[PDB]
RNA sequence: GAUUGACCCUU
RNA sequence: AGGGGAUCGAAGAUGAUCAGAUACCGUCGUAGUCUUAACCAUAAACUAUGCCGACUAGGGAUCGGGUGGUGUUUUUUUAAUGACCCACUCGGCACCUUACGAGAAAUCAAAGUCUUUGGGUUCUGGGGGGAGUAUGGUCGCAAGGCUGAAACUUAAAGGAAUU
């Protein structure tokens, strides 16, 4: 049925790794959307938006259409996938493929008192792609995702309920926007902060622990 | 990080370089788990037991790994004469 | 030091640059020179009366070839000529 | 039009102008 | 126009590979034993096969031939990269080392033979 | 490098570098007590002259001043201090 | 777009070298931007050396060769190929053949 | 010229925590200087730091960690009131749980949130987090 | 923490020496190099042996601690190192690569040649740059054998020896082979010396 | 290194 | 303006190719090119990169110095005042391979340490044209230089060469 071709594939299909914040702790190469699709059942696909790019020949532009989707679950993991193939359905699978594989954490937090289930998140933030520049600020409850509709979506597909966001450059480029927002929540869980301060004893791999069963 | 009623919530708390001691990223694939086995009194490496370092792409791609794994075996003791402290 | 001076008594030299860059815009300079009281046709009013003088040989901008009329208006508190264009089908009825 | 000819032809009409308003007054 | 196609070149390679020692340097025979060797859809394309394996086989038996290796040719290699002399290359043949060199041994605090030699300018 | 120690480096190392890029940066000059053969004429001439240094008891320059160091007068012996 | 980081000419810390005349249209173009090249010849092209030898009156006779420099500017240069268009990322060696 | 010392030592330790460098040199030490370390000290950003004592200006080797995200200074050294604290805070902070905008006051140089236990304003230096 | 039976013996000093090992790169040398001692007039440095030695074990305790004893790849392409790591094959498992390293082997899993390994030993960074190139993108850590200019980025662990000796490339697999035997606890003779000549990982030509 | 000047219609 | 005035040569004279050629090409050739006093004050006056200060992979080299290494030559191979060769500081003109980083990219050890946004300071720009125009000043013998618009028109004009 699936087959994999990969130590991590073969062990998450043998059941031995049951959650993805394990490869996401010892930060294994995902090659496998299969992989993912298992570990969080929970997800949601939904393309951006398609645009047609043409390239010129000496007969005629060929005209190829590039697919940019976003994968994600209500709560934590998101991923985004851009793929430019000869059909629009071939286009939107293939993306959909790259982003269940490129899909990484979020880091939710709380503006302040801590009362609930985090909300917002952690820290100020920024990614960029192109000139797109994206900056995410944590925001009260209640407050709701302030930005625009592409960014907004990738936001909820995300998890966060309520931040702020300001975008510099040219923003009407969605894809370079999307890449920018994409770097901006991935890098979240790469921020240090005194909470995370703590020194934590550095666990075997789950391929290290994990490779007696292999074939031989 | 956890809520006011104890409750450690942001699952996955994530490592940091043994060297740096900077966050190693979900897909910071140039970062590594060194696993350096241990002899006990006769030559000979006890299975399920090494010392662990994590190394960050950052420093493997600046070139400064095999000083910090020296400085770090020295420091914790399976190194002798390798690496000094004042250059 | 990113240009611009950054010293807590530099209060002065902020405000004259700014003053200085504020004519690069159009409408402040516009606003501040009060162009709309001395050059625009409408004197700065929204809307404006006249009275339709005559026919001038001018030919519409593309794609077309359109010669029949685009009415000439001689303002009543400027007594300035302004060209309006007759904003529908059927222009004919209206401009005798 | 090259700019440097433009420049020139430019000259020429600004003193042209100049040897009318001269004349004028 | 003597340049064989891939499908040939590919053909006779595999061939050489798993028959090398069933198969001799005679077109004829090589031909003879090729049809019932390997199922092909030509005549010709059997005589282009057979010729090209003929030339490999004409190459292999003066040097050896890349790409190409075979039962045989590999048990060879395998003996010959095994093989060692039985007088070592690093035993004593008289040890020449700097002062450099004589006080490296000496800080680490080991005793060898060697010979003094002053430092080259 | 990653890791180092700055406070107390290598006697090697801060004499290789600039008389001022050192921790506590110090003059690399130093001074010497010359006497020409003969008269034992003590006298303490710095290196870095700049100077026809002599005595007053006769035509006896020790030093001739160049560039950075000076050179002594071919007869003379002298001691660091 | 900057085509080169020299500007096409070898000029840093100057500010301006005294020009050249090209060797073959004359044309004058700066020192440092030129294609100079050294022309070292036999005198006797090369062919005629026996006949040379058998008719010279001196024998073991040295037979001079000229010296000379020809100053090209970068138009003369490329249509008489003393050098020639490169790709770009080739554009970057300093090294001749 | 040499215009903000406190400026180029806190530059000095951005680089070297960027770069990685678990130590970096800083001159020429000024008291400013030792008071914004202290409180990065004291609020664990640094570590360790010693002051070497040349006799013009002295020179000061900081031992970092991991832990120092970004460093900064405030110049001009602006008029903060009680008012203006919570916007400084909440312009160059990264949250409100974390991270301190450090300024001069009548009792000394100390962070905003001792500031405020204190209620004292001042002027403001730079930030840490 | 070493027992202090590890440590350089004469016999291997002696076998080092021999293979000219200490003898490093010239004039030229690498920042990230402070395996030099006391550089040698005539421009040639020389590597410091002791510490060679002790990078070898901790190598061969890297080797030793990583499980399973094929997923360990020794990369080579140089002419000398081939038959270097073809005989650490054939001694531990340490599947091989010698000669070409093609493109696309640690990622691009659809490949013929495709390894996923968890440590890689290169014969040279300069000459199998690919090689570790591609292992920075799978999280592979890095041995291998560094001369004193040699590229030290995206190496873990560096071995001082010299790259332009064939004897020098050749003890120093051997040395490796050797000891992750040693610790793994296949040659039972710790005291005893090993059976296999140092010299048996010495190209020829002809 | 000659004379090869020009060519009214839409994404 | 006065000297000078070989060469080359805006202008011009003139032969040619040309449909035309008061262009390219050929030969002459005033002004000029050279100086002395006085003006002029512009250039793709460019590194199209303001100045000062600090800090950040590494190097083959080079110029001015140049801590040092009982390392070479004429003289005495057996004191000595050369110059070169190698560690190597310092200050310059520059160069050499991913990116720590930056950037739209080309590319850049600065164009980095800029949404994790503040070292000090000067100047300049705010879509394209109209237009460096008009006008008013001001300097100039003049040519012109500096300052310097509006009316009006316009949906692009531009920056990196991806196929």
């Amino acid at each position: 049925g699936w087959v994999p071709v990969t130590k991590l594939g073969r062990l998450v299909k043998a059941g031995k790794i049951t959650t993805i914040e394990e490869i996401f702790l010892h930060s294994l190469p995902v090659k496998e959307f299969q992989i993912i699709d298992t570990l969080l059942p929970g997800l949601q696909d939904e393309v951006m938006n398609i645009k047609p790019v043409q390239k010129q020949t000496r007969a005629g532009q060929r005209t190829r259409f590039k697919a940019v989707v976003v994968v994600g679950d209500s709560n934590g993991h998101v991923g985004l996938g851009i793929k430019t193939a000869k059909e629009v359905a071939g286009a939107i699978r293939a993306g959909i493929i790259i982003a269940k594989l490129s899909v990484i954490p979020i880091r939710r937090g709380y503006w302040g008192t801590n009362l609930g289930q985090p909300h917002s998140l952690a820290t100020k933030t920024t990614g960029k792609c192109g000139s797109v520049t994206v900056r995410l600020i944590p925001a009260p409850r209640g407050s709701g995702i302030v930005a625009s509709p592409a960014v907004k979506k990738l936001l909820q597909l995300a998890g966060v309920e309520d931040v702020y966001t300001q975008s510099n450059g040219k923003t009407r480029t969605l894809e370079n926007t999307l890449k920018a927002a994409f770097v901006a929540i991935g890098n979240t869980y790469g921020f240090l902060t005194p909470n995370l301060w703590a020194e934590q004893p550095l666990p075997v791999s789950p391929l290290d622990i994990y490779s007696d069963e292999a074939s031989a | 990080m956890e809520n006011d009623k104890g409750q450690l919530v942001e699952l996955y708390v994530p490592r940091k370089c043994s060297a740096t001691n900077r966050i190693i990223k979900a897909d910071d694939h140039a970062s590594v788990q060194i696993n350096v086995a241990k002899v006990d009194e006769e030559g000979r490496a006890i299975p399920g037991e090494y010392v662990t370092y994590a190394l960050s792409g950052y420093v493997r791609s600046r070139g400064e790994s095999d000083d910090s794994l020296n400085r770090l075996a020295q420091n914790d003791g399976l190194l002798k004469n390798v690496w000094s402290y004042s250059r | 030091g990113k240009g611009k001076p950054r010293g807590l008594n530099s209060a002065r030299k902020l405000r004259v640059h700014r003053r200085n860059n504020r004519w690069a815009e159009n409408n402040y300079k516009k606003r501040l020179l009060g162009t709309a009281f001395k050059s625009s046709p409408f004197g700065g009013s929204s809307h404006a009366k006249g009275i339709v003088l005559e026919k001038l040989g001018i030919e519409s901008k593309q794609p077309n070839s359109a010669i029949r009329k685009c009415v000439r208006v001689q303002l009543i508190k400027n007594g300035k000529k302004v060209t309006a264009f007759v904003p529908n089908d059927g222009c004919l009825n209206f401009v005798d | 039009m090259r700019a440097k000819w433009r420049k020139k032809r430019t000259r020429r009409l600004k003193r042209k102008r100049r040897k009318v308003r001269a004349r004028s007054k | 126009g003597r340049v064989r196609t891939k499908t040939v070149k590919r053909a006779s390679k595999a061939l050489i590979e798993r028959y090398y020692p069933k198969l001799t340097l005679d077109f004829q025979t090589n031909k003879r034993l090729c049809d019932e060797i390997a199922t092909i859809q030509s005549k010709r394309l059997r005589n282009k096969i057979a010729g090209y394996t003929t030339h490999l086989m004409k190459r292999i038996q003066k040097g050896p031939v890349r790409g190409i290796s075979f039962k045989l040719q590999e048990e060879e290699r395998e003996r010959k990269d095994q093989y060692v002399p039985e007088v070592s290359a690093l035993d004593l043949s008289r040890l020449n080392v700097d002062n450099q060199t004589s006080d490296l041994v000496k800080s680490l605090g080991l005793k060898l033979p060697l010979s003094v030699i002053n430092v080259s300018a | 490098v990653l890791v180092q120690d700055l406070l107390h480096p290598t006697a090697a190392s801060e004499a290789r570098k600039h008389k001022l890029k050192t921790l506590v940066q110090g003059p690399r000059s130093y001074f010497l007590d010359v006497k020409c053969p003969g008269c034992l004429n003590i006298t303490t001439v710095f290196s870095h002259a700049q100077t026809a240094v002599t005595c007053e008891s006769c035509s006896t320059i020790l030093c001739t001043p160049t560039g950075g160091k000076a050179k002594l007068s071919e007869g003379t012996s002298f001691r660091r201090k | 777009p900057k085509k080169r980081a020299s500007n096409g000419r070898n000029k840093k810390g100057r500010g301006h070298v005294k020009p050249v005349r090209c060797v073959n249209c004359s044309k004058s173009i700066p020192k440092d931007k030129a294609i100079k090249r050294m022309a070292i010849r036999n005198i006797v092209e090369a062919a005629a050396v026996r006949d040379l030898s058998e008719a010279s009156v001196y024998p073991e006779y040295a037979l001079p060769k000229t010296y000379n420099k020809l100053h090209y500017c970068v138009s003369c240069a490329i249509h008489a190929r003393i050098v020639r268009v490169r790709s770009r990322e080739d554009r970057k060696n300093r090294a001749p053949p | 010229t040499r215009s903000s010392v406190l400026a180029d030592a806190l530059n000095a330790i951005n680089n070297a925590e960027k770069t990685g460098k678990r130590q970096v040199l800083i001159r020429p030490s000024s008291k400013v200087i030792i008071k914004f370390l202290q409180v990065m000290q004291k609020h664990g950003y640094i570590g360790e730091f010693e002051y070497i004592d040349d006799h013009r200006s002295g020179k000061i080797v900081v031992q970092l960690n991991g832990r120092l995200n970004k460093c900064g200074v405030i110049s001009p050294r602006f008029n903060v009131k009680i008012g203006d604290i919570e916007k400084w805070t909440a312009n160059l902070l990264p949250a409100r749980q974390f991270g301190y905008v450090i300024l001069t006051t009548s009792a000394g140089i100390m962070d905003h949130e001792e500031a405020r236990r204190k209620h004292v304003s001042g002027k403001i230096l730079g930030f840490v987090y | 923490s070493l027992p202090a039976t590890f440590d350089l013996t004469p016999e291997d000093a002696q076998l080092l020496l021999a293979a000219n090992t200490h003898l490093g790169a010239r004039n030229v040398q690498v920042h990230q190099e402070p395996y030099v001692f006391n550089a040698r007039p005539d421009g040639v440095h020389v590597i410091n042996v002791g510490k060679t030695w002790e990078k070898l074990v901790l190598a061969a305790r890297i080797i030793a601690a990583i499980p399973n004893p094929e997923d360990v790849v020794a990369i080579s392409s140089r002419t000398f190192g081939q038959r270097a790591v073809l005989k650490f094959a054939a001694h531990t498992g340490a599947t091989p690569i010698a000669g070409r390293f093609t493109p696309g082997s640690f990622t691009n899993y659809i490949t013929r040649s495709f390894k996923e390994p968890r440590l890689v030993i290169v014969t040279d960074p300069r000459s199998d740059a690919q090689a570790i190139k591609e292992a920075s993108y799978v999280n592979i850590p890095v041995i291998a054998l560094t001369d004193l200019d040699s590229p030290s980025e995206f190496v873990d662990v560096a071995i001082p020896c010299n790259n332009r000796g064939k004897h020098s490339i050749g003890l120093i697999w051997y040395l490796l082979a050797r000891e992750v035997l040693r610790l793994r606890g296949a040659l039972v003779d710790r005291t005893q010396p090993w059976s296999i000549m140092p010299d048996l990982y010495f190209y020829r030509d002809p």
